[PDB]
């Protein structure tokens, strides 16, 4: 009844979900002229503003990965934003869709730096300056982080957007309690979801950039 | 082809033009506008618009994309301009430029 | 089925081949993990 | 094309085949994009016109869940 | 923009559907509110 | 404000007992329509105007149900 | 990083007018043997 | 919690990666930016 | 019961992991109004800086809020 | 009787959890006494950044009486 | 009576969110000790900033103080 | 009696809200000597200072030996 | 009947050393930011510690939260 | 029984106070560091505050300590 | 049995001294990072201090987890 | 039974103590790196502090893990 908001959307028996996970790119017209509407002009520009930020730190291999990295902001970015919208179903939500972004670009960007370079990937775990008496110790941080770094960006976004539309659907509860007892208590109860919801956008956005910034600092140590 | 000036002149951002003057003729001026109270107020009196906690942050998202849209929208709605009226002025010169290079040649 | 081709597989050939190789080898281990997670449920 | 037809056969005489229905979503598409996103000096509202067509169907397969909050019975 | 004369039917149309709401609007008020005490009633 | 009171002094305002006559000749019309088929002359574009107006009255029983129970949400018993 | 030096001044038109401070502040009995003891004759061509 | 109803995963990956890595980036590819001239 | 008791217990003890990250947001957002006065023209890198570690000290707190929901709702 | 006791327990110890927004506030408004001893023309600039630090505190201490609150009331 | 028992260890483990504002007021009036040694010249608005992060940092105190007498005294 | 040993465990547990007024007088006494050996010549006035700091400090953390010893003896 | 309330119990107190973490992870980009600063031509050097210094302290995080499962759901 | 196996309880769980003075008697001669590296003529002065903190943070953990050694024996 | 289930809430509460390992190798690793944008010919010589910092900080978690680990399985 | 249950619970609940010794040596060694960057020629007097710092917190954490071994072996 509280986490009514989370369950996989279903209207006659349909499973409406992946009509919501396959709207994002249709707000992302193209075109190839020269000189567009103000909408593609202010998207190529974000683009153009992103790509220089995440990609600019990478070599001439991470640089392959310019597409991805960028359509993967975009993508993120776009379905936190589309949740805020009143009795959304916003997927990143769920620890399935989560997991499934999480994985393959994290296994995939260790591979490359153990089917390849593997010799310096093997530097990593052991930093510059060691002394040797205690690495039997630091052998296990190295290793058992990098085994729950695809675990860790699946979680830290689901339990960033869940925990925020939950906080945001309880304040607003309150709100309608509080709407038939004194009022000028409701305006500033409201006050706060208002103040919350400012912050839901930005860590809208937040959550996109940091999720696609670890993966591009784990490409970055294995590229 | 050239593109277009302008859109569709859309009233409050959700109801286009098309509709007041498809429906000014035989219920007039306001016609439309008496209809939406006439849904509104017959759709959460017969709970098909059910007030819950979602009416709260409905409106709080609506209160911030309306004033985040008639505080930057403005300030956005010219800098896409910019942008063209930069990247126009930006070819044009070179361009001639690209004259005196093979016309001084 | 025409431009399944041009419009949908020629555009992503030079990364579904060379540079996205290593993501499928992730993601046969992600569908692992999600048929092992259903399978115990 | 209908808003000047008048008869049911019209229901039948569309092309109702898997690329039938979707040149029907291509040109409905591109009759909106170029409306109201495809032109110089266009207004935000062709945005703000899909999201409150999103909302619309988010609230539609959603009212099965808001049903059992009622705060009447009649 | 000057305002435009509706169709007559329409016009009373209004208060001729208003009349037979607030005559509806009395009758099941007044049918439910009698129904519905009890239900409170018996369920305690 | 005072626009909305300016258009309302025409429209939203009872109406004469002299366009009964000719109101209940348009309902002669329609049903005439009803009789033989003049339903089948209409093309969909003021089909749906029709529709809506139809709804736009129908409205009015509603708002005039809540005023005849004092009461926005439901019933208030 | 100051706010003049974000204004563009630099550190010797800071003390400049710095040093003119105190001087315009200085008593009569100093004011005026300071201000030739430090007064400016060099000029650009 | 509804996150671990996993009957309904399959719904939620197979339309993410149909749009993460086949329809957004089609998307991008059509977003060049040419170098400028002279 | 003592096993839907318990559940309160656990709930309630694991939120107190988000005073942690209650304590790390009051150090970076007290650092860029400390780094943002000596350098006042790097305005825009300092809080891209306190973006990120924002974000990456927040979510150490919804880990905490996980097993407070993994607790109280799914057992 | 120790389900709705078990309760107390759990909601006065999540509750703690706004224990860092103690210490994040006080960092927040101590990093602007030092950030504003050396750049006192960014006052007004600087100000604006401590309530957003202050803000964000508040934020994690909500994340706590949201399960204080759940725990207390929708068990 | 487990009731009142759960009562007592309520308000015992609720009043813990004090230690946040222990070391909160430490932080704010400790940061202007130093900000003060760095621009004296700035001790009447130093203190001005102090009281404003000193009491903001506090009231997040008293919150608790106020909940732990509320799963004790109130109900 | 369950309630002499729940007011065992509210105090044991309300003494814990003077780890912050532990940790909040090293950064009052710790901000002092970072302060006096930058400018020692005003050590009559920043000592003054952390007298006020460290009496606001040790306050609310005496809260939580009042709470301890109101619970355990005092009702 | 209670060895699995006590693994409700004993799990929602190992996930609270996570506390630990965010804070942690605050100094650490609470001191890129200071030190980016005062250096601004060292940002891909301060960056390079601030991710190994973010790792290593989230690494002890997950230490708590892998012991709240294996406490949880091995034994 | 019961009370004489709660006393094991609030007796281990107030010296969990004794967590605060140990992290403001690391910032009092983290303090001394940061201050005699800079004026290290004061080496006298410097090391009676970080007696006069050292004592009064570590009686705060003696407050904690002394109510652990109330209910453990003197109940 | 009561031993089975009390072992848990032990070993599961005397795990969070990790919290004290995670902020210790993030202060370590944090001034790390204001140290050498101070000194960078000295990283090194900072950087085998560094690591000492976060051998005997983590040696505190672990000492911890190692009495986790013992009322657990070894008695 | 009852009692070598909660001398499970009261030790474990003790040695969190030792997460305030973890964040001591964290800021002593924290310090030296700062200090030592600073005024290098200091050395050899300022790692004469960083020891102290190092074994003075750490003697606040030594008694906790002893009052743990207290309730666990003792009584
Ligand atoms: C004024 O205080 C605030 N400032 C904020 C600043 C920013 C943001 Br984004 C959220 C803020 C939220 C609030 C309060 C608030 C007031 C009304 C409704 C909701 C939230 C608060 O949450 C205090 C938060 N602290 C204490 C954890 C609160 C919650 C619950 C009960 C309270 C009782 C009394 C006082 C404050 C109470």
């Amino acid at each position: 009844n509280l986490f009514a908001s989370f369950i996989a959307p279903t209207i006659l028996g349909l499973p409406a979900a992946v009509l919501i996970i396959l709207f994002p790119p249709l707000l992302i017209p193209t075109s190839k002229y020269l000189i567009n509407n103000r909408l593609i002009t202010t998207q190529q520009w974000l683009i153009k503003l992103t790509s220089k930020q995440m990609m600019t730190m990478h070599n001439t291999k991470g640089r392959t990965w310019s597409l991805m990295l960028v359509s993967l902001i975009i993508f993120i970015a776009t379905t936190n934003l589309l949740g805020l919208l009143p009795h959304s179903f916003t997927p990143t939500t769920q620890l399935s869709m989560n997991l499934a972004m999480a994985i393959p670009l994290w296994a995939g960007t260790v591979i490359m730096g153990f089917r390849s370079k593997i010799k310096n990937a093997l530097a990593h775990f052991l930093p510059q300056g060691t002394p040797t008496p205690l690495i039997p110790m630091l052998v296990i941080i190295e290793t058992i982080s990098l085994l729950i770094q695809p675990m860790a960006l699946a979680v830290r976004l689901t339990a960033n957007i869940t925990a925020g539309h939950l906080l945001m659907h309880l304040i607003g509860s309150a709100t309608l309690a509080m709407s038939t007892i004194n009022l000028p208590s409701t305006l500033i109860i409201f006050t706060i979801l208002i103040l919350l919801t400012i912050l839901e956008i930005a860590v809208a956005l937040i959550q996109a950039y940091v999720f696609t910034l670890l993966v591009s600092l784990y490409l970055h140590d294995n590229t | 082809p050239p593109l277009p000036e302008y859109g569709g002149k859309v009233r409050y951002g959700l109801i286009p033009e098309e509709f007041f003057q498809f429906l000014y003729p035989k219920t007039g001026v306001t016609g439309p506008y008496v209809l939406g109270t006439g849904l509104i107020l017959y759709a959460l009196s017969k709970e098909i618009y059910v007030i819950s906690a979602e009416t709260f942050t409905a409106l709080s998202v609506l209160g911030v994309m309306v004033y985040g849209i008639k505080k930057y929208g403005p300030f956005v709605a010219d800098f896409a301009d910019k942008l063209n009226e930069q990247k126009l002025a930006q070819l044009e010169e070179a361009k001639q430029a690209s004259i005196q290079h093979i016309q001084n040649a | 089925l025409q431009s399944i081709i041009k419009n949908i597989w020629i555009p992503m050939k030079p990364y579904y081949t060379k540079v996205y190789q290593e993501i499928w080898i992730g993601m046969g281990l992600m569908g692992f993990i999600v048929y092992k997670i259903r399978a115990a449920d | 094309e209908v808003k000047l037809g008048e008869l049911p056969s019209w229901i039948l005489m569309r092309d109702f085949s898997p690329s039938g229905i979707f040149g029907a979503f291509q040109r409905g598409y591109y009759r909106y994009y170029n409306k109201y996103i495809n032109v110089k000096k266009g207004s935000i509202s062709g945005i703000t016109m899909v999201l409150a067509c999103y909302v619309l169907f988010s609230y539609s397969f959603s009212y099965k869940h808001l049903k059992h909050e009622r705060l009447r019975k009649y | 923009v000057p305002p435009v004369q509706v169709s007559p039917l329409i016009k009373l149309g209004r208060y001729s559907a208003l009349f037979l709401g607030v005559a509806y609007g009395a009758t099941r008020y007044n049918y439910l509110k009698p129904r519905a005490e009890e239900e409170r009633r018996i369920a305690a | 404000l005072a626009t909305f009171w300016y258009y309302a002094k025409v429209e939203l305002v009872p109406p004469t007992p002299a366009e009964i006559p000719r109101a209940i000749q348009s309902l002669k019309k329609i049903v005439n329509s009803a009789q033989t088929g003049s339903f089948k002359q209409l093309t969909v574009k003021e089909a749906v105007l029709n529709g809506l107006v139809a709804t736009e009255v129908l409205m009015w029983f509603y708002v005039g149900e809540i005023i005849g129970k004092r009461g926005i949400i439901g019933y208030d018993v | 990083v100051a706010y003049w030096r974000q204004a563009g001044l630099s550190y010797i038109r800071y003390s400049q007018i710095c040093a003119k401070a105190v001087r315009d502040a200085l008593k009569t009995e100093f004011k005026a043997n300071a201000e030739k003891t430090s007064g400016s004759n060099v000029k650009i061509v | 919690m509804p996150q671990l109803n996993t009957t309904v995963w399959p719904t939620m990956i197979t339309p993410m990666l149909l749009t993460l890595f086949l329809i957004t980036q089609l998307k991008m590819l059509n977003t060049n930016y040419h170098l400028p001239p002279s | 019961d003592i096993d839907t008791a318990a559940k309160f217990i656990g709930a309630g003890a694991a939120t107190v992991g988000v005073a942690g990250s209650g304590a790390g947001i009051g150090t970076v957002f007290g650092s860029l109004i400390i780094g943002y006065a000596r350098n006042p023209s790097l305005k825009q890198q300092l809080f891209s800086y306190a973006i990120l570690g924002f974000a990456l000290s927040e979510a150490m707190g919804l880990f905490c809020l996980m097993v407070a929901f993994l607790i109280l709702f799914a057992m």
